[PDB]
């Protein structure tokens, strides 16, 4: 019944920048406003309560301000480990009505870094099972956008691979990515050359890693 | 070292008024401006002293009594008043020197369906003396027949629950109350304002 | 140090009951409100309710009242969240959180949080993963383990029983068209180490009580 | 248990002075102000002034300035009001009245709380040249139904008399009538009570008449005539 | 000084009715306005203070409202015990002043009087004066007529009447009429009678006695 809304929806900022995030309540909540930080795969962490009081152990670069319907979280001197989603939450009402904002995603901007590329054949153990997974790894790159193409005997693959991307690294702000090509064992044994071709802002031209089935790779 | 008023005013749990809490405040510097510069209070009445002169005054001890009552009973927390609260739960003396401070706590202490954890004493054989506390739960013999520890006709359990629901009218909503007593004895002062 | 420790991931069929728990340590359990927050996959946060242990006072968030029961056992400093009849809609991460307290006429947020309990409600069968080597080829080399075909989430992966953490990337799991999850865990290491250093990935899928170690050797 | 008990009615001549007392009990006397309010027969209420029970300072309504003095005796918990140069317009019931304590608000401003929570029973002062005269008390004798009996309280001055029955044990069914002023200039009243006729041969009925100006106290037994 | 104009001067209403009384101040007095109830022969009793606050123990059918110059006092459901004169009183600025009062009366059903007559006492006769008393008990409405007869001759000029205020339980009145005669005239006649007419009686009621019987 008290709606909490946050702005912006996401932002990217360099190490040492100042991050400014705002939160609005649909009616006055006085000072009863909390800010949380949630890092990928972790529980929320309380940063600020009572709109401007710092929770114990939280670094002094985090500060909050505002009152009534409008509040601001400021992160001075942004650090690489500060990437997270930040949430506001009003605690003015009864617990029955406590509400959160929808979160603001903070990403760290850094210089372009090209991926290192690795290709992995299916293991003999998996081949026993009737399926072959071929894995291509792009390691420690920035920015997140990357194009990975699978070629099998120089024919482009479509619809038989899936990607996963890590969250931004805590110290150097890079990403890693895996692409996994799934083939039947019969189709895998039908072809010779397996290649993944990577294009990325940090590379002058695409990088291709490949192996030949049945050869030392 | 500052007197710990926050431990009283910002306590998570307040006492039921029949079992009102007392905290003794001693050997500390009291910055009362955290109170009298606050807009958070609905009642703020000082007897025998002006609160804007407190930061320049010294007392032997300060006592902070606290509890919850309904809004229409805050008027009974004053010298010379009568009613179930003043008579049977918490009684100020006529010569009280101190401040009575209260604030609406509907969003802390009421809930849909009712919060019944706050109690008050409804019956007593005699009125409380000033600053007396009675936490007994003996069955009240309202008639000639002895109760022998069992309830019935003219034999009542003496405590009743408030039923705080947030849609209550404000007279029936919960108020957190803090009573500050400023004690002056023929003895050294231990609680002084910052200006003293 | 205040710590909240939650019970392990659960998988249940629709209509089953479920009780998860959260144990507080390092503070007076009867002196703080504690409660439960839901986070649905890829969504934000929602309070479900709170309880003040040992004082007969549970408060439910408006959309959860009547659908869950929150309780506590102060003698073992443990708070609980319970469903009589789960729906696939209840699949989420659940966090317990200690409420710091109150001031003036309103509340403070949660100052300490449990690590979270993943609850999966599904008719699908539980299945432990297969683990395959991602062998280093031939400066820097890469090797890893493919953890394929399990349900439900989660699996955890360590390398050399926790001793190897630098250079490790364990990817978020992917849902295959099968309905089964897969993930990979990779590590980059100096090429000169491949003859001599030992690399073992340790995989745990508690929902299936599966523990697998895989020694990853040059191909 | 706060009680304010005032002195008895008095008659005084035009130009004389009167002093009324208000004895306080059941609370800390010096913690509270005391006020005086008067009421002429059949008229409204008129505030006279205020006295600090601890230090004795006063403030009087302008129309009484120079004629009224209020004083207090702390060792006897008593407040007094003296009014001098009496005129007919001063015939009135004088009340003492106690408000709660004043206080300072959060900003440091003194706030008065002047609503009268406790009142004395009042003191009728009659300004007159006539003499004080005590009443005579005559029975009005009753003659499974209802019976009426009473006391006729005749020929007294000034007002008031009070009448109780069986020392206050009998109150139900009692009617004590307003006094009438007779041609003689003396007052008279009756008090009656209705009781079960079946009680007449068993219960005793006694009217207790008090006329404090003449120090008259009479207990009159009222029986069926034989 | 601050003048308080209280209205109406009196009103009559039925048990269970809503009663509304007003007080207008001649200047702004914020909410520093109290309401008292004065029952017949008693001190005023505080019911409402600071415009709208009930004193301890006051029934919830009483309320007050207003701020500035126009104040209202309400009884939501009039009860028999509420018969009284009500007064407002300001304390914004001294001298404290009161409104002129509002007398509240109860309309109820017709009740005929019960009539009793009392001969002079033997103790009084010793004195040379004889008082004969006629009591009209517990009637409504207030209007009644008492006629004294001595040996059937109608009396005039030798009687006085007194009427109580409305009773706080049944809302009725009572009346006494006293006939005063010299002992000599009292002893010269035999039959003493008071004849009562009232709205609840279809015929006059007469109570009588014979001297010395
Ligand atoms: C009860 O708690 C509130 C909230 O304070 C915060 O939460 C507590 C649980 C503790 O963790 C505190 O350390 C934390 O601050 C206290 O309210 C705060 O009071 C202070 C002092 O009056 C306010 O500071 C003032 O602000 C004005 C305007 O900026 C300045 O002019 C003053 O010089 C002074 O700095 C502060 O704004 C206020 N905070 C809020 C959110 O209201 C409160 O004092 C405390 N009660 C008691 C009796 O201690």
């Amino acid at each position: 019944d008290i709606q909490m809304t946050q702005s912006p929806s996401s932002l990217s900022a360099s190490v040492g920048d100042r991050v400014t995030i705002t939160c609005r309540a649909s009616q006055s909540i006085s000072s009863y406003l909390n800010w949380y930080q949630q890092k990928p795969g972790k529980a929320p962490k309380l940063l600020i309560y009572a709109a401007s009081s710092l929770q114990s152990g939280v670094p002094s670069r985090f500060s909050g301000s505002g009152s009534g319907t409008d509040f601001t979280l400021t992160i001075s001197s942004l650090q690489p480990e500060d990437f997270a989603t930040y949430y506001c939450q009003q605690s003015y009402s009864t617990p029955r009505q406590w509400t959160f904002g929808q979160g603001t995603k903070v990403e760290i901007k850094r210089t372009v870094a090209a991926p290192s590329v690795f290709i992995f054949p299916p293991s003999d153990e998996q081949l026993k099972s009737g399926t072959a997974s071929v894995v291509c790894l792009l390691n420690n790159f920035y920015p997140r956008e990357a194009k990975v193409q699978w070629k099998v005997d120089n024919a482009l693959q479509s619809g038989n691979s899936q990607e996963s991307v890590t969250e931004q690294d805590s110290k150097d702000s890079t990403y890693s990515l895996s692409s996994t090509l799934t083939l039947s064992k019969a189709d895998y044994e039908k072809h010779k050359v397996y290649a993944c071709e990577v294009t990325h802002q940090g590379l002058s031209s695409p990088v291709t890693k490949s192996f030949n089935r049945g050869e030392c790779s | 070292n500052l007197c710990p008023f926050g431990e009283v005013f910002n306590a998570t749990r307040f006492a039921s008024v029949y079992a009102w809490n007392r905290k003794r405040i001693s050997n500390c510097v009291a910055d009362y401006s955290v109170l009298y510069n606050s807009a958070s209070f609905s009642t703020f009445k000082c007897y025998g002293v002006s609160p804007t002169k407190l930061n320049d005054l010294c007392f032997t001890n300060v006592y902070a009594d606290s509890f919850v009552i309904r809004g229409d009973e805050v008027r009974q927390i004053a010298p010379g008043q009568t009613g179930k609260i003043a008579d049977y739960n918490y009684k100020l003396p006529d010569d009280f020197t101190g401040c009575v401070i209260a604030w609406n706590s509907n969003n802390l202490d009421s809930k849909v369906g009712g919060n019944y954890n706050y109690l008050y004493r409804l019956f007593r054989k005699s009125n409380l003396k000033p600053f007396e506390r009675d936490i007994s739960t003996e069955i009240y013999q309202a008639g000639s027949t002895p109760c022998n520890g069992v309830e019935g006709f003219n034999c009542y359990f003496p405590l009743q629950s408030y039923g705080f629901q947030p849609t209550n009218g404000v007279g029936y909503q919960p108020y957190r109350v803090v009573v500050l007593s400023f004690e002056l004895l023929h003895a050294p002062a231990t609680v002084c304002g910052p200006k003293k | 140090e205040v710590q909240l420790v939650q019970s392990g991931a659960e998988v249940k069929k629709p209509g089953e009951s479920l009780k998860i728990s959260c144990q507080g340590s390092g503070y007076s359990f009867t002196s703080y409100w504690i409660g439960w927050v839901r986070q649905m996959p890829g969504k934000g946060l929602e309070w479900m309710g709170i309880i003040y242990p040992g004082e007969s006072d549970t408060r439910y968030s408006s959309s959860f009242q009547g659908h869950v029961t929150i309780s506590a056992d102060k003698s073992i400093s443990t708070a609980y969240l319970q469903w009589s009849s789960l729906k696939a809609s209840d699949t989420a991460m659940y966090y317990c959180a200690r409420i710091r307290g109150v001031y003036s006429s309103g509340w403070i947020g949660g100052d300490y949080w449990g690590q979270g309990t993943l609850v999966t409600v599904s008719s699908a069968s539980t299945k432990g993963p297969s683990v395959f080597p991602l062998a280093p080829s031939s400066g820097t080399a890469a090797l890893g383990c493919l953890v394929k075909d399990y349900f439900p989430e989660p699996v955890t992966v360590s390398w050399n029983s926790g001793a190897l953490t630098s250079g490790v990337h364990t990817f978020p799991a992917v849902l295959q068209s099968s309905g089964l999850y897969s993930l990979s865990s990779v590590v980059t290491v100096p090429s000169s180490s491949l003859g001599t250093q030992t690399y073992i990935c340790n995989v745990n899928h508690k929902p299936s009580n599966t523990k697998v170690d895989k020694k990853v050797e040059p191909k």
